[PDB]
């Protein structure tokens, strides 16, 4: 079991739109909850983002896959964005990141 | 690509012979350390070309094809070998066992000890891990590396002192009686991850580790428990390579993750790879959040009790444990997961009713007797032995009194570790009696059920080897 995160890396403007994609996988157990965390340029931490705002989120439980949306980039996006799934086994776990930067 | 070539360049020559050696010895426990060094060398000269081209003949087999193919060379029954992988190391597990016992370790004097760990200190330190691992097949593996390390610094010192073995010997003792309680809590993590599967296994770590890191988000705490799982799911199935190497891992997660974890890190995160594990796997509890809800509001009055169990009851069980244990560092783990039956106990028959909250709105008048259940017998015991001494023989009649169908030399070893419970958990103050008596002491009961299991001869003692209720189950027997 683990997640897959794509893309790795990612570039874009002030005002675009992007989109991170994950999928838990190998797992015969469903997706029960997933998380969201960005890391700053400087990376010593991640700490937890809020799906609300210019954050979107869909979940399609059949696939086992998750997306985060950002609608309009703002300078405080560039950043690295790691997922988390949860499945209802409680066995929880991360993908590997996105980074985010700027054109 | 190259599964060895992978461990090897992650792991480094020196861990990876240790490692290797380890894992020789826990399978193989007779064969003698001169066979062995044959093997690992052997394993490792492999290795080496395995780094330097990783497309090699043969290196791209699994570590059981080559292990298990180098350990079945050597001219203790076995038909194993007999077997192809995967089925073959499924039958070198289940023949590695801690009864067949060999005559206990006698120590030349100290002055031969010194004088060889001088002329040939690697061989002096291999023989050490050699020893240990063949009479602990259960030792964890990364943390006997650590032991080794532990075993030389003492050397390093002492050889030098006015008295070499006023120096020395006491640190080989301790040294001896954590080994065994290291290693008799792995054993018992073992059985139960063999045995039953996960489940078990990890009701337990969210219930330590969240007393640990009382200020992580539920989220981090399981993903902690996830990765030790596999760490130890890996131990327990003899991949210590991959064990030694995810342990590592989580090292570096933890420290990279310190301010989502625990502000007592700081310091274990400056050490060095070996000690800085052993340090995280030791450091004490964080303080809690300073204005928590009361547990009513989330698992008792909330109209999504039954939903949430209905959905995920092991995610929600979970939250449970996470939120109960984090308020109570000063309950054992055991009383934290007899809570957490209980409740789980009552929502199986409640959420079925009509009206649910109608049923389970006192479910945590039920926690009190379980509560205080504990918190007497020990308080009783405790003020026994304040007015007793050390000096363990009450302990002897009773216990014999209740099962007299096993060995009396056997029993008497046993009454001498429960004399060492009170004996340093009775210092400590009231809110930190429970976690090192309890839980010690159901490790002590292991021993008890994993040696009788080899030679039967009681009917009530075997029936208790549920880890949960193993207290109440030997502690009530009249």
């Amino acid at each position: 079991t683990r997640v897959d995160q794509s893309p790795s890396s990612l570039s874009a403007s002030v005002g675009d739109r992007v989109t991170i994609t994950c999928v838990l996988t190998d797992t015969s157990y469903p997706l029960y909850s997933t998380y969201w965390y960005q890391q700053k340029p400087g990376s010593s931490n991640k700490e937890q983002i809020s799906i609300s705002g210019r954050y979107s989120e869909s979940v399609n439980k059949g696939t086992k896959s998750f997306t985060l949306t950002i609608s309009s980039l703002q300078p405080e996006d560039f950043a690295t964005y790691y997922c988390r799934a949860m499945g209802t086994n409680i066995w929880t776990g991360d993908g590997a990141g996105t980074k985010v930067e700027i054109k | 690509k190259s599964e060895v070539a992978h461990r090897f360049k992650d792991l480094g020559e020196e861990n990876f012979k240790a490692l290797v050696l380890i894992a020789f010895a826990q399978y193989l426990q007779q064969c003698p350390f001169e066979d062995h060094v044959k093997l690992v060398n052997e394993v490792t000269e492999f290795a080496k070309t395995c780094v330097a081209d990783e497309s090699a003949e043969n290196c791209d087999k699994s570590l059981h094809t080559l292990f298990g193919d180098k350990l079945c060379t050597v001219a203790e029954m076995a038909d194993c070998c007999a077997k192809q992988e995967p089925e073959r190391n499924e039958c070198f597990l289940q023949h590695k066992d801690d009864n067949p016992n060999l005559p206990r370790l006698v120590r030349p004097e100290v002055d031969v000890m010194c004088t060889a760990f001088h002329d040939n200190e690697e061989t002096f330190l291999k023989k050490y891990l050699y020893e240990i691992a063949r009479r602990h097949p259960y030792f964890y593996a990364p943390e006997l590396l650590f032991f080794a390390k532990r075993y030389k610094a003492a050397f390093t010192e002492c050889c030098q002192a006015a008295d070499k073995a006023a120096c020395l010997l006491p640190k080989l003792d301790e040294l001896r009686d954590e080994g065994k309680a290291s290693s008799a809590k792995q054993r018992l993590k073992c059985a139960s991850l063999q045995k039953f599967g996960e489940r078990a296994f990890k009701a337990w770590a969210v219930a330590r580790l969240s007393q640990r890191f009382p200020k992580a988000e539920f989220a981090e705490v399981s993903k902690l428990v996830t990765d030790l799982t596999k760490v130890h799911t890996e131990c327990c199935h003899g991949d210590l390579l991959e064990c030694a190497d995810d342990r590592a891992d989580l090292a570096k997660y933890i420290c990279e993750n310190q301010d989502s974890i625990s502000s007592k890190l700081k310091e274990c995160c400056e050490k060095p790879l070996l000690e800085k594990s052993h340090c995280i796997a030791e450091v004490e509890n964080d303080e809690m959040p300073a204005d928590l809800p009361s547990l009513a509001a989330d698992f008792v009055e909330s109209k999504d009790v039954c939903k949430n169990y209905a959905e995920a009851k092991d995610v929600f069980l979970g939250m449970f444990l996470y939120e109960y244990a984090r308020r109570h560092p000063d309950y054992s783990v055991v009383l934290l997961l007899r809570l957490a039956k209980t409740y789980e106990t009552t929502l199986e028959k409640c959420c079925a009713a009509a009206d649910p909250h109608e049923c389970y709105a006192k479910v945590f008048d039920e926690f009190k007797p379980l509560v205080e259940e504990p918190q007497n017998l020990i308080k009783q015991n405790c003020e026994l032995f304040e007015q007793l001494g050390e000096y363990q023989n009450a302990l002897l009649v009773r216990y014999t009194k209740k099962v007299p169908q096993v060995s009396t030399p056997t029993l008497v070893e046993v009454s001498r570790n429960l004399g060492k419970v009170g004996s340093k958990c009775c210092k400590h103050p009231e809110a930190k009696r429970m976690p090192c008596a309890e839980d010690y002491l159901s490790v002590v009961l292991n021993q008890l059920c994993v040696l009788h299991e080899k030679t039967p001869v009681s009917d009530r003692v075997t029936k208790c080897c549920s880890l949960v209720n193993r207290r109440p189950c030997f502690s009530a027997l009249e």
